[PDB]
């Protein structure tokens, strides 16, 4: 007859769906086609994880091959042919890890929280959501996950070139100031802004320095940084004046090249990944993401679709 | 039937409770005899004690007991099997004898084993005994033609309604039906784990119903107390890593499950179909993954 995992696999356009099922080669053709995941390498631990739990097992008889059994998530209705697997993975688990990023965040541990960042990023595909906000929710989600990927990946390139030449402090004074339209939370939102502050002042840029004070102050930062901005910005008033010109427009917009870190102003050219929406200038495109590290840059695709409701007739 | 208890034991799954009945028992009969030793092995084989069974019964044993004998040395030896089933071809073909159901049965099994699925029911299709049925209607199941075992397990239901082998039969449709039915396997399993008593086998059946609705909580206590009297027991540490990750346990936790059941079982068929997995994905990823 008809095997209960092909079943799922006819039934669910889901990549989660055919993981469960066991199909590898469905399951990620699915995903190559809705999101641009070529390189599935960093995928594997996921697959085989979200495999295992795919089906239960009892034995019939003594002395014989155990049976399998496969629960489906709506098993009331399902009948032999409309079965569709159980979930298993939900968007609050993943929100749920996300606090533990931002934590790692905070204490300066950069380098895991893009790894749990990450994590979480590339298991947004695998949900299963059963309402159309919950689908944006998990967007929403996807794109924390690359801001701070991109952003703090940023930084940790700034503290790593050198500082010696004018020409490499006017780069790393550029790249904190990047930092500081990544989206982040205001806690983190603060911490940058008071980096690209000091760095600005040394350069003696204190006209560009005191717009930086007085957004850090609206963020409302602990009080003792809020003194200490107040100290700053009373100095930089002193003599409002940027001495160098530095590549940053604070008001133009940007996008962040996630490869090079340079700024992208608006209508300007941008090649950007089909899961992440990470932002990659032209030269980029047909790479792999970095932030994603599994997906193609210039690739277009369907589109994310955890939920049925995606697909209409 | 005065082997009743001896057998029934052995189908619910408590071996250890099987073979010291069987010992209990007092032959009262050539036939009854054997009989009793053939279940006798039967749980020794359960238990996995392949050499026990290979020692003990000799050449000079009923026949009976050589094809239980012909079966330990299948689940034994690997490299016996190709030889074995080629024996058991010829003897199958080149002879009649159908009444011996505990051939049937052991044969049926090999070829079960060989995933010769057609051989086995070809062979069960023979024999007229009440497990044969049961056997029948398992093998069904596993070929996904849950209608075919519909039709089995309403003959066996006529035959006997109450035999603990007909209502493991009837759970086994259910569990496969799928909806209100889950509830109805789950009730079978309970009572009968009530009655004579929860056994691994019992134990997991229960889980599997639970699982299959959504009662992953009410699935613990079961998985949880099986694990304590067996730990390595195969069924119970795959419910677990299922069972774990829709508890929302630490990843660690799943991954602890499955290391545990390699090390219990290297052969496991479940272990090798993860290795698979992970053969084919590397297979795939190359496919995917750009040159370089």
């Amino acid at each position: 007859g008809t095997s209960p995992t092909q079943i799922w696999c006819n039934n669910s356009q889901l990549p989660v769906d055919h993981i469960l099922a066991g199909s590898f080669e469905t399951a990620m053709r699915l995903l190559h086609d809705q999101v641009g995941v070529i390189q599935f390498g960093p995928y594997k631990q996921l697959f085989l994880q979200t495999y295992a739990r795919g089906r239960t097992t009892y034995q019939a008889l003594p002395c014989l091959p155990s049976m399998y059994s496969y629960p489906n998530r709506n098993w009331k209705d399902a009948g032999l042919k409309n079965g569709v697997p159980a979930v298993g993975l939900k968007l609050n688990d993943l929100i749920q890890r996300l606090q533990l990023c931002y934590q790692l965040t905070t204490v300066g541990k950069f380098e895991e929280a893009v790894e749990k960042f990450r994590s979480i990023l590339l298991s947004v595909p695998l949900l299963v959501v059963d309402n159309k906000q919950e689908i944006a929710e998990a967007q929403q989600l996807i794109t924390i996950c690359r801001e701070y990927i991109v952003g703090l990946c940023m930084e940790i390139e700034r503290k790593k070139l050198p500082k010696e030449t004018l020409d490499q402090q006017k780069r790393i004074c550029e790249m904190a100031a990047y930092f500081t339209h990544s989206n982040l939370q205001p806690v983190h939102m603060i911490l940058v802004l008071r980096t690209a502050l000091n760095l600005f002042f040394k350069l003696k840029n204190f006209k560009t320095a005191a717009t930086f004070a007085r957004r850090l102050l609206e963020l409302g930062p602990k009080p003792e940084v809020a003194q200490q901005t107040r100290k700053i910005l009373s100095a930089c008033e002193k003599n409002p004046t940027d001495a160098c010109q530095l590549n940053y427009d604070m008001h133009n917009p940007f996008d962040i090249c996630a490869a090079s870190y340079r700024p992208i102003y608006r209508g300007k050219p941008v090649e950007k990944c089909p899961l992440s929406g990470a932002c990659y200038s032209p030269e980029f495109k047909g790479q792999i993401c970095r932030v994603t590290t599994v997906t193609e840059i210039g690739k277009d695709v369907i589109g994310l679709r955890i939920s049925p409701l995606q697909f209409r007739l | 039937d005065e082997l009743f208890d001896v057998k029934n034991a052995f189908y619910i799954g408590s071996y250890q409770q099987c073979i010291n009945e069987a010992q209990r028992v007092k032959l009262s009969s050539p036939e009854r005899e054997v009989e009793r030793d053939v279940f006798l092995y039967r749980a020794y084989l359960a238990q996995r004690k392949y050499g026990v069974v290979l020692d003990e019964i000799k050449p000079s044993s009923a026949p009976e007991l050589q094809a239980v004998r012909m079966f330990a040395e299948y689940l034994a030896s690997e490299n016996q099997r190709d030889s074995i089933v080629l024996e058991l071809d010829r003897e199958m073909s080149r002879s009649v004898d159908v009444t011996n159901t505990t051939f049937l049965l052991m044969a049926a099994s090999i070829y079960f084993h060989d995933q010769n699925p057609d051989a086995a029911l070809r062979t069960l299709h023979q024999g007229d005994g009440l497990e044969c049925m049961a056997m029948t209607i398992q093998i069904l199941l596993k070929l996904d033609r849950l209608d075919l075992a519909r039709k089995e397990l309403k003959k066996m239901q006529d035959q006997d309604e109450d035999a603990t082998l007909t209502q493991l039969a009837t759970a086994w449709v259910n569990l496969a039906v799928g909806g209100e039915k889950l509830q109805e396997a789950y009730y079978i399993f309970q009572e009968l784990a009530d009655k004579c008593s929860p056994t691994l086998l019992l134990l997991n059946g229960q889980a599997a119903c639970h699982s299959a609705q959504g009662r992953w909580e009410t699935a613990e206590g079961v998985l949880q107390e099986a694990l304590d009297k067996d730990s390595g027991h195969p069924e119970t540490l795959i419910n677990l890593i299922v069972l774990s990750q829709h508890l929302g346990k630490p990843p660690e936790v799943t991954n602890r499950y499955l290391s545990q059941l390699k090390d219990a079982h290297r052969a496991h068929p479940f272990i090798k179909e993860y290795q698979a997995k992970e053969n084919d994905f590397d297979r795939l990823a190359m496919q995917y993954a750009p040159s370089a």
